[PDB]
Protein backbone atom coordinates (compact mmCIF):
# COMPACT_ATOMS: atom_id res chain seq x y z
CA UNK A 1 0.00 0.00 0.00
CA UNK A 2 3.35 2.29 -0.42
CA UNK A 3 3.99 4.90 -3.45
CA UNK A 4 7.22 2.86 -4.76
CA UNK A 5 10.50 5.20 -5.28
CA UNK A 6 11.09 4.79 -8.81
CA UNK A 7 14.52 4.91 -10.56
CA UNK A 8 14.16 8.32 -11.05
CA UNK A 9 13.37 9.35 -7.99
CA UNK A 10 15.73 7.96 -6.33
CA UNK A 11 18.86 9.12 -8.00
CA UNK A 12 17.21 12.49 -7.72
CA UNK A 13 17.38 11.74 -4.20
CA UNK A 14 21.47 10.49 -4.41
CA UNK A 15 21.71 13.71 -6.71
CA UNK A 16 19.54 16.47 -4.40
CA UNK A 17 21.71 15.31 -1.42
CA UNK A 18 25.62 14.36 -1.79
CA UNK A 19 26.78 12.55 1.32
CA UNK A 20 24.07 13.29 3.85
CA UNK A 21 21.32 10.16 3.53
CA UNK A 22 21.50 6.87 5.30
CA UNK A 23 22.80 3.90 3.84
CA UNK A 24 20.32 1.09 2.83
CA UNK A 25 21.68 -2.17 2.66
CA UNK A 26 21.32 -4.37 -0.72
CA UNK A 27 17.52 -5.90 -0.73
CA UNK A 28 18.47 -9.72 -1.37
CA UNK A 29 20.81 -10.10 2.15
CA UNK A 30 19.54 -7.43 4.45
CA UNK A 31 17.28 -8.43 7.38
CA UNK A 32 14.98 -5.54 8.47
CA UNK A 33 13.41 -5.76 11.89
CA UNK A 34 10.62 -3.81 13.47
CA UNK A 35 8.88 -4.63 16.95
CA UNK A 36 5.27 -3.20 18.16
CA UNK A 37 4.12 -3.55 21.53
CA UNK A 38 0.89 -3.29 22.17
CA UNK A 39 -1.11 -2.67 25.29
CA UNK A 40 -5.00 -3.15 24.77
CA UNK A 41 -5.71 -4.67 28.21
CA UNK A 42 -5.54 -3.70 31.58
CA UNK A 43 -5.80 -4.13 35.51
CA UNK A 44 -7.25 -0.84 36.06
CA UNK A 45 -7.84 0.70 33.15
CA UNK A 46 -10.33 0.57 30.60
CA UNK A 47 -9.79 -1.46 27.59
CA UNK A 48 -8.14 0.33 24.78
CA UNK A 49 -10.74 -0.95 21.87
CA UNK A 50 -10.08 0.13 18.19
CA UNK A 51 -5.94 -1.16 19.23
CA UNK A 52 -6.58 -4.27 16.72
CA UNK A 53 -6.73 -1.71 14.30
CA UNK A 54 -3.14 0.12 14.88
CA UNK A 55 -1.84 -3.09 15.16
CA UNK A 56 -3.36 -4.49 11.83
CA UNK A 57 -2.02 -1.13 10.06
CA UNK A 58 1.37 -0.70 11.55
CA UNK A 59 2.37 -4.17 10.90
CA UNK A 60 1.15 -4.44 7.46
CA UNK A 61 2.81 -0.60 6.42
CA UNK A 62 6.20 -1.99 8.30
CA UNK A 63 6.17 -5.22 6.28
CA UNK A 64 5.86 -3.47 2.64
CA UNK A 65 8.45 -1.13 3.80
CA UNK A 66 10.87 -4.06 4.00
CA UNK A 67 11.20 -4.72 8.08
CA UNK A 68 10.49 -8.41 9.60
CA UNK A 69 7.89 -7.56 12.36
CA UNK A 70 7.54 -8.99 15.86
CA UNK A 71 4.56 -8.14 17.91
CA UNK A 72 3.86 -8.27 21.63
CA UNK A 73 0.88 -7.61 23.48
CA UNK A 74 -0.62 -7.31 27.52
CA UNK A 75 3.13 -6.81 28.93
CA UNK A 76 4.31 -5.43 32.25
CA UNK A 77 6.63 -2.69 32.18
CA UNK A 78 9.10 -5.50 33.49
CA UNK A 79 8.01 -7.36 30.10
CA UNK A 80 8.77 -4.39 27.55
CA UNK A 81 12.01 -3.80 29.29
CA UNK A 82 13.01 -7.67 28.67
CA UNK A 83 11.99 -7.67 25.18
CA UNK A 84 13.48 -4.86 23.92
CA UNK A 85 16.59 -5.99 25.50
CA UNK A 86 15.97 -9.38 23.56
CA UNK A 87 15.10 -7.24 20.64
CA UNK A 88 18.73 -4.95 20.85
CA UNK A 89 20.45 -8.36 20.85
CA UNK A 90 18.82 -9.91 18.18
CA UNK A 91 22.16 -10.09 15.38
CA UNK A 92 19.96 -9.71 12.21
CA UNK A 93 20.77 -5.86 13.25
CA UNK A 94 24.20 -6.63 12.08
CA UNK A 95 23.00 -7.35 8.75
CA UNK A 96 19.93 -4.60 8.80
CA UNK A 97 20.28 -0.94 7.75
CA UNK A 98 17.69 0.14 10.13
CA UNK A 99 14.80 -0.41 12.60
CA UNK A 100 10.93 0.78 13.78
CA UNK A 101 10.13 0.52 17.59
CA UNK A 102 6.71 1.41 18.07
CA UNK A 103 4.53 1.40 21.23
CA UNK A 104 0.97 1.68 21.69
CA UNK A 105 -0.63 2.09 25.57
CA UNK A 106 -2.49 4.63 28.00
CA UNK A 107 0.42 6.72 29.12
CA UNK A 108 1.07 9.26 31.30
CA UNK A 109 3.64 12.06 31.42
CA UNK A 110 6.41 10.16 33.10
CA UNK A 111 6.28 7.31 30.20
CA UNK A 112 4.21 4.47 28.69
CA UNK A 113 1.76 2.16 30.94
CA UNK A 114 1.89 -1.48 32.02
CA UNK A 115 -0.47 -3.93 32.04
CA UNK A 116 -0.27 -3.49 35.50
CA UNK A 117 -0.27 0.42 35.74
CA UNK A 118 -2.53 1.82 38.75
CA UNK A 119 -2.03 5.62 39.88
CA UNK A 120 -1.76 3.31 43.39
CA UNK A 121 0.89 0.86 42.10
CA UNK A 122 2.93 2.52 39.05
CA UNK A 123 3.78 0.28 36.03
CA UNK A 124 5.76 2.09 34.01
CA UNK A 125 8.50 2.16 30.97
CA UNK A 126 10.37 5.26 30.45
CA UNK A 127 11.25 6.73 27.39
CA UNK A 128 14.47 7.27 28.55
CA UNK A 129 14.73 3.56 29.31
CA UNK A 130 13.72 2.68 25.49
CA UNK A 131 16.82 5.32 24.17
CA UNK A 132 19.24 3.35 26.83
CA UNK A 133 18.47 0.13 25.51
CA UNK A 134 18.81 0.86 22.11
CA UNK A 135 21.92 2.87 22.45
CA UNK A 136 25.31 2.48 21.13
CA UNK A 137 26.13 -0.07 24.44
CA UNK A 138 23.45 -1.58 24.69
CA UNK A 139 23.06 -2.23 20.93
CA UNK A 140 26.04 -1.59 19.37
CA UNK A 141 24.41 -3.88 16.28
CA UNK A 142 22.43 -0.34 15.21
CA UNK A 143 25.41 2.05 15.65
CA UNK A 144 25.19 4.73 12.75
CA UNK A 145 21.68 3.51 11.94
CA UNK A 146 18.80 5.03 12.29
CA UNK A 147 16.41 4.09 14.82
CA UNK A 148 12.63 5.22 14.64
CA UNK A 149 10.44 5.09 17.42
CA UNK A 150 7.06 5.79 17.38
CA UNK A 151 4.62 5.94 20.55
CA UNK A 152 0.80 6.47 21.00
CA UNK A 153 -0.55 7.24 24.96
CA UNK A 154 -1.41 9.53 26.43
CA UNK A 155 1.66 12.13 27.54
CA UNK A 156 -0.47 13.27 30.71
CA UNK A 157 -4.79 13.95 30.38
CA UNK A 158 -4.92 17.73 29.62
CA UNK A 159 -7.06 18.14 26.45
CA UNK A 160 -3.98 20.21 25.34
CA UNK A 161 -5.78 23.22 25.03
CA UNK A 162 -6.33 27.49 25.43
CA UNK A 163 -9.54 29.66 24.85
CA UNK A 164 -9.58 32.88 23.58
CA UNK A 165 -12.94 34.77 22.90
CA UNK A 166 -14.26 35.52 19.38
CA UNK B 1 43.67 -0.61 21.44
CA UNK B 2 40.66 1.35 22.54
CA UNK B 3 38.49 3.58 20.01
CA UNK B 4 35.68 6.38 21.36
CA UNK B 5 31.67 5.80 20.23
CA UNK B 6 28.71 8.16 20.36
CA UNK B 7 26.26 6.87 23.49
CA UNK B 8 23.23 8.24 21.67
CA UNK B 9 23.04 9.08 17.97
CA UNK B 10 20.80 8.34 15.13
CA UNK B 11 17.44 8.21 16.85
CA UNK B 12 14.09 9.92 16.39
CA UNK B 13 10.86 9.43 18.33
CA UNK B 14 7.70 10.36 17.07
CA UNK B 15 5.06 10.87 19.64
CA UNK B 16 0.97 11.18 19.50
CA UNK B 17 0.89 14.13 21.58
CA UNK B 18 2.76 16.69 22.98
CA UNK B 19 4.02 16.52 26.75
CA UNK B 20 1.18 16.52 29.52
CA UNK B 21 -1.54 16.35 26.88
CA UNK B 22 -3.75 13.49 25.29
CA UNK B 23 -4.00 11.48 22.68
CA UNK B 24 -7.03 10.05 20.90
CA UNK B 25 -8.20 7.16 19.55
CA UNK B 26 -11.49 6.42 18.28
CA UNK B 27 -12.92 2.92 19.52
CA UNK B 28 -13.86 1.50 16.17
CA UNK B 29 -11.68 3.51 13.41
CA UNK B 30 -8.04 3.48 15.83
CA UNK B 31 -5.77 5.91 17.04
CA UNK B 32 -5.93 9.11 15.29
CA UNK B 33 -2.13 9.54 15.06
CA UNK B 34 -1.58 6.31 14.15
CA UNK B 35 -3.89 5.93 11.24
CA UNK B 36 -2.88 9.63 10.00
CA UNK B 37 1.11 8.06 9.93
CA UNK B 38 0.34 5.49 7.91
CA UNK B 39 -1.70 7.39 5.66
CA UNK B 40 1.43 9.67 5.31
CA UNK B 41 4.02 7.16 5.40
CA UNK B 42 2.38 5.87 2.23
CA UNK B 43 1.89 8.54 0.32
CA UNK B 44 5.31 10.05 1.17
CA UNK B 45 7.76 7.60 1.88
CA UNK B 46 8.42 7.34 -1.70
CA UNK B 47 10.01 11.15 -1.89
CA UNK B 48 10.60 12.41 1.99
CA UNK B 49 13.16 11.65 4.58
CA UNK B 50 11.31 10.47 7.80
CA UNK B 51 11.82 14.09 9.45
CA UNK B 52 10.01 15.59 6.56
CA UNK B 53 7.16 12.90 6.40
CA UNK B 54 6.67 13.22 10.65
CA UNK B 55 6.12 17.32 9.92
CA UNK B 56 3.60 16.60 7.06
CA UNK B 57 2.22 14.35 9.47
CA UNK B 58 1.95 17.20 12.32
CA UNK B 59 0.68 20.04 9.62
CA UNK B 60 -2.51 17.48 9.08
CA UNK B 61 -3.09 18.09 13.17
CA UNK B 62 -2.52 21.77 12.78
CA UNK B 63 -6.41 23.47 12.78
CA UNK B 64 -7.25 21.88 16.69
CA UNK B 65 -10.60 20.45 15.73
CA UNK B 66 -12.95 18.75 18.00
CA UNK B 67 -10.57 16.33 19.56
CA UNK B 68 -7.05 18.19 18.95
CA UNK B 69 -3.34 16.78 19.57
CA UNK B 70 -0.25 17.93 18.31
CA UNK B 71 2.36 15.21 17.21
CA UNK B 72 5.95 16.10 18.84
CA UNK B 73 8.72 14.86 17.23
CA UNK B 74 11.50 13.67 20.12
CA UNK B 75 15.26 13.58 21.28
CA UNK B 76 16.74 13.95 17.28
CA UNK B 77 20.28 12.76 16.52
CA UNK B 78 19.52 11.64 13.08
CA UNK B 79 22.58 13.34 11.37
CA UNK B 80 21.48 12.02 8.13
CA UNK B 81 18.47 12.17 5.95
CA UNK B 82 16.48 8.76 6.64
CA UNK B 83 14.99 7.65 3.18
CA UNK B 84 13.14 4.61 3.34
CA UNK B 85 13.18 4.15 -0.79
CA UNK B 86 10.62 1.90 -1.33
CA UNK B 87 10.67 -0.58 -3.79
CA UNK B 88 14.88 -0.88 -3.25
CA UNK C 1 -18.15 32.44 21.74
CA UNK C 2 -15.12 30.78 22.43
CA UNK C 3 -12.59 29.14 20.51
CA UNK C 4 -10.02 26.56 20.99
CA UNK C 5 -6.07 26.86 20.20
CA UNK C 6 -3.30 23.71 20.50
CA UNK C 7 -1.36 24.66 23.95
CA UNK C 8 2.08 24.31 22.57
CA UNK C 9 2.68 24.53 18.54
CA UNK C 10 5.60 25.97 16.47
CA UNK C 11 8.39 25.05 18.94
CA UNK C 12 11.64 23.80 18.35
CA UNK C 13 14.78 22.89 20.60
CA UNK C 14 18.51 22.47 20.16
CA UNK C 15 21.33 21.52 23.02
CA UNK C 16 24.61 21.03 22.48
CA UNK C 17 24.73 17.70 23.55
CA UNK C 18 22.57 14.54 24.09
CA UNK C 19 20.77 14.31 27.84
CA UNK C 20 23.28 13.07 30.04
CA UNK C 21 26.31 14.52 28.39
CA UNK C 22 28.61 16.45 28.48
CA UNK C 23 29.10 20.05 26.00
CA UNK C 24 32.53 21.83 25.47
CA UNK C 25 33.40 24.94 25.38
CA UNK C 26 36.87 26.36 24.44
CA UNK C 27 38.45 29.17 27.06
CA UNK C 28 39.94 31.49 24.07
CA UNK C 29 37.72 30.35 21.23
CA UNK C 30 34.17 29.90 22.76
CA UNK C 31 31.98 26.93 22.75
CA UNK C 32 32.26 24.82 19.76
CA UNK C 33 28.18 23.99 19.54
CA UNK C 34 27.66 27.79 19.23
CA UNK C 35 30.86 28.37 16.62
CA UNK C 36 29.31 25.32 14.62
CA UNK C 37 25.81 26.65 14.66
CA UNK C 38 26.67 30.20 13.53
CA UNK C 39 29.30 28.78 10.67
CA UNK C 40 25.89 26.53 9.36
CA UNK C 41 23.34 29.26 10.09
CA UNK C 42 25.76 31.88 7.88
CA UNK C 43 26.11 29.29 5.03
CA UNK C 44 22.71 27.68 4.61
CA UNK C 45 20.61 30.37 6.05
CA UNK C 46 19.98 31.10 2.74
CA UNK C 47 18.98 27.93 1.11
CA UNK C 48 17.85 25.01 4.03
CA UNK C 49 15.29 25.32 6.62
CA UNK C 50 15.96 25.47 10.51
CA UNK C 51 15.42 21.80 10.93
CA UNK C 52 17.64 20.89 7.99
CA UNK C 53 20.63 23.41 9.12
CA UNK C 54 20.24 21.94 12.95
CA UNK C 55 20.53 18.08 11.02
CA UNK C 56 23.90 19.54 9.27
CA UNK C 57 25.48 21.06 12.60
CA UNK C 58 24.77 17.62 14.17
CA UNK C 59 26.30 15.97 11.23
CA UNK C 60 29.46 17.98 11.49
CA UNK C 61 29.99 16.26 14.63
CA UNK C 62 29.39 12.51 13.72
CA UNK C 63 32.94 11.57 14.12
CA UNK C 64 34.21 11.79 18.34
CA UNK C 65 37.00 13.18 18.34
CA UNK C 66 39.08 13.77 21.12
CA UNK C 67 35.74 15.73 22.75
CA UNK C 68 32.85 13.76 21.70
CA UNK C 69 29.16 16.00 21.89
CA UNK C 70 25.73 15.49 19.63
CA UNK C 71 23.76 18.33 19.86
CA UNK C 72 20.14 17.06 19.77
CA UNK C 73 16.75 18.55 18.51
CA UNK C 74 14.22 18.31 20.84
CA UNK C 75 10.32 18.76 21.59
CA UNK C 76 9.27 20.03 18.05
CA UNK C 77 6.32 21.16 16.74
CA UNK C 78 6.84 22.64 14.07
CA UNK C 79 4.34 22.27 11.48
CA UNK C 80 5.87 23.92 8.61
CA UNK C 81 9.19 24.61 7.38
CA UNK C 82 11.00 27.69 8.73
CA UNK C 83 12.97 29.45 6.52
CA UNK C 84 14.71 32.22 7.28
CA UNK C 85 14.83 34.19 3.94
CA UNK C 86 18.33 36.33 4.70
CA UNK C 87 17.93 39.54 2.67
CA UNK C 88 14.64 39.74 2.64
CA UNK D 1 27.96 37.73 7.34
CA UNK D 2 24.91 35.33 6.29
CA UNK D 3 24.43 34.18 2.55
CA UNK D 4 21.63 35.99 1.37
CA UNK D 5 19.14 34.34 -0.23
CA UNK D 6 18.54 35.92 -4.20
CA UNK D 7 15.49 36.40 -5.93
CA UNK D 8 16.04 33.07 -7.52
CA UNK D 9 16.63 31.28 -4.20
CA UNK D 10 13.29 32.74 -2.69
CA UNK D 11 10.59 31.51 -5.24
CA UNK D 12 12.52 28.42 -6.22
CA UNK D 13 11.66 27.55 -2.60
CA UNK D 14 7.87 29.31 -2.72
CA UNK D 15 8.05 26.66 -5.70
CA UNK D 16 9.57 23.65 -4.36
CA UNK D 17 6.96 23.74 -1.37
CA UNK D 18 3.80 24.92 -1.42
CA UNK D 19 1.39 25.89 1.40
CA UNK D 20 3.96 24.40 4.02
CA UNK D 21 6.07 27.36 5.37
CA UNK D 22 6.44 29.83 7.44
CA UNK D 23 5.06 33.26 6.66
CA UNK D 24 7.15 36.09 6.52
CA UNK D 25 6.67 39.66 7.70
CA UNK D 26 7.01 42.98 5.30
CA UNK D 27 10.58 43.77 6.20
CA UNK D 28 9.92 47.42 6.59
CA UNK D 29 7.00 47.18 9.10
CA UNK D 30 8.23 43.74 10.95
CA UNK D 31 9.48 44.11 14.19
CA UNK D 32 11.76 40.56 15.00
CA UNK D 33 12.64 40.16 18.52
CA UNK D 34 15.64 37.54 20.35
CA UNK D 35 16.61 37.48 23.70
CA UNK D 36 20.06 36.00 24.63
CA UNK D 37 20.74 35.09 28.21
CA UNK D 38 24.17 34.03 29.19
CA UNK D 39 25.41 33.30 32.57
CA UNK D 40 29.88 33.13 32.96
CA UNK D 41 30.02 33.93 36.63
CA UNK D 42 28.69 31.90 38.98
CA UNK D 43 29.10 31.44 42.98
CA UNK D 44 29.83 28.06 43.02
CA UNK D 45 31.25 27.20 39.59
CA UNK D 46 34.32 27.90 37.56
CA UNK D 47 33.94 31.00 35.07
CA UNK D 48 32.34 30.14 32.02
CA UNK D 49 35.57 31.87 29.88
CA UNK D 50 35.02 32.03 26.62
CA UNK D 51 31.48 32.99 26.77
CA UNK D 52 32.26 36.72 25.40
CA UNK D 53 32.95 35.00 22.42
CA UNK D 54 29.59 32.96 22.11
CA UNK D 55 27.97 36.49 23.11
CA UNK D 56 29.10 38.30 19.97
CA UNK D 57 29.04 36.00 17.60
CA UNK D 58 25.43 35.42 18.67
CA UNK D 59 24.05 38.46 18.93
CA UNK D 60 25.64 40.29 15.25
CA UNK D 61 24.57 36.64 13.32
CA UNK D 62 21.01 37.42 15.22
CA UNK D 63 21.12 41.01 14.37
CA UNK D 64 21.86 40.20 10.44
CA UNK D 65 18.87 37.74 10.16
CA UNK D 66 16.97 40.70 11.31
CA UNK D 67 16.58 40.35 15.07
CA UNK D 68 16.96 43.23 17.81
CA UNK D 69 18.80 41.11 20.71
CA UNK D 70 18.36 41.80 24.17
CA UNK D 71 21.12 40.06 26.09
CA UNK D 72 20.67 39.35 29.99
CA UNK D 73 23.66 38.18 31.79
CA UNK D 74 24.80 36.17 35.32
CA UNK D 75 21.40 35.29 36.70
CA UNK D 76 19.07 33.22 38.91
CA UNK D 77 16.80 30.87 37.36
CA UNK D 78 13.90 33.45 38.90
CA UNK D 79 15.54 36.11 37.31
CA UNK D 80 15.35 33.92 33.91
CA UNK D 81 12.27 33.38 34.61
CA UNK D 82 11.03 36.89 35.24
CA UNK D 83 12.98 38.03 32.11
CA UNK D 84 11.33 35.51 29.98
CA UNK D 85 7.61 36.61 30.97
CA UNK D 86 8.73 39.89 30.38
CA UNK D 87 9.94 38.42 26.98
CA UNK D 88 6.73 36.79 26.24
CA UNK D 89 4.56 39.83 26.91
CA UNK D 90 6.68 42.30 24.84
CA UNK D 91 3.76 44.03 22.23
CA UNK D 92 6.67 43.80 19.24
CA UNK D 93 5.74 40.15 19.15
CA UNK D 94 2.85 40.97 17.82
CA UNK D 95 4.34 42.02 14.25
CA UNK D 96 6.80 39.80 14.07
CA UNK D 97 6.93 36.27 12.47
CA UNK D 98 9.47 34.48 14.65
CA UNK D 99 11.79 34.31 17.63
CA UNK D 100 15.15 33.09 19.41
CA UNK D 101 15.58 32.34 22.49
CA UNK D 102 19.28 31.55 23.25
CA UNK D 103 20.58 30.11 26.50
CA UNK D 104 24.19 29.79 27.67
CA UNK D 105 25.27 28.52 31.15
CA UNK D 106 26.17 25.59 33.25
CA UNK D 107 23.74 23.03 32.98
CA UNK D 108 22.88 19.65 34.93
CA UNK D 109 20.34 17.05 33.66
CA UNK D 110 17.11 18.75 35.25
CA UNK D 111 17.57 22.33 33.60
CA UNK D 112 19.90 25.19 32.76
CA UNK D 113 21.87 26.85 35.98
CA UNK D 114 21.54 29.99 37.43
CA UNK D 115 24.62 32.23 38.99
CA UNK D 116 23.57 30.60 42.48
CA UNK D 117 23.64 26.60 41.66
CA UNK D 118 25.31 24.53 43.46
CA UNK D 119 24.43 20.72 44.61
CA UNK D 120 23.50 21.77 48.16
CA UNK D 121 20.95 23.95 47.08
CA UNK D 122 19.54 23.92 43.69
CA UNK D 123 19.43 26.94 41.25
CA UNK D 124 17.69 25.37 37.85
CA UNK D 125 15.47 26.19 35.15
CA UNK D 126 13.76 23.85 33.44
CA UNK D 127 13.15 23.47 29.83
CA UNK D 128 9.62 22.64 30.87
CA UNK D 129 9.34 26.10 32.23
CA UNK D 130 10.86 27.91 28.97
CA UNK D 131 8.46 26.28 26.99
CA UNK D 132 5.67 27.20 29.36
CA UNK D 133 6.10 30.67 29.47
CA UNK D 134 6.23 30.89 25.94
CA UNK D 135 3.44 28.94 25.23
CA UNK D 136 -0.26 29.42 23.25
CA UNK D 137 -1.42 30.95 27.10
CA UNK D 138 1.28 32.58 28.11
CA UNK D 139 2.69 34.04 24.85
CA UNK D 140 -0.20 34.41 22.64
CA UNK D 141 1.01 36.79 20.58
CA UNK D 142 3.52 34.22 19.26
CA UNK D 143 0.76 31.85 18.54
CA UNK D 144 1.65 29.99 14.80
CA UNK D 145 5.07 31.91 15.06
CA UNK D 146 8.06 29.78 15.13
CA UNK D 147 9.45 29.47 18.73
CA UNK D 148 13.70 28.43 18.57
CA UNK D 149 15.10 27.55 21.77
CA UNK D 150 18.90 27.31 21.69
CA UNK D 151 20.79 26.06 24.55
CA UNK D 152 24.75 25.40 25.02
CA UNK D 153 24.80 23.89 28.52
CA UNK D 154 26.15 20.45 29.49
CA UNK D 155 23.13 18.23 30.09
CA UNK D 156 24.68 16.48 32.85
CA UNK D 157 28.55 14.71 33.32
CA UNK D 158 28.88 12.18 31.42
CA UNK D 159 31.64 12.31 28.14
CA UNK D 160 28.62 10.52 25.88
CA UNK D 161 31.36 7.79 25.05
CA UNK D 162 31.05 3.77 24.68
CA UNK D 163 34.26 2.46 24.28
CA UNK D 164 34.97 -0.47 21.37
CA UNK D 165 37.85 -2.58 21.14
CA UNK D 166 40.51 -2.24 17.63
Amino acid sequence: NVKLCSLEEAQRIWKQKSAEIYPIMDKSSRTRLALIICNEEFDSIPRRTGAEVDITGMTMLLQNLGYSVDVKKNLTASDMTTELEAFAHRPEHKTSDSTFLVFMSHGIREGICGKKHSEQVPDILQLNAIFSMLNTKNCPSLKDKPKVIIIQACRGDSPGVVWFKD
Amino acid sequence: AIKKAHIEKDFIAFCSSTPDNVSWRHPTMGSVFIGRLIEHMQEYACSCDVEEIFRKVRFSFEQPDGRAQMPTTERVTLTRCFYLFPGH
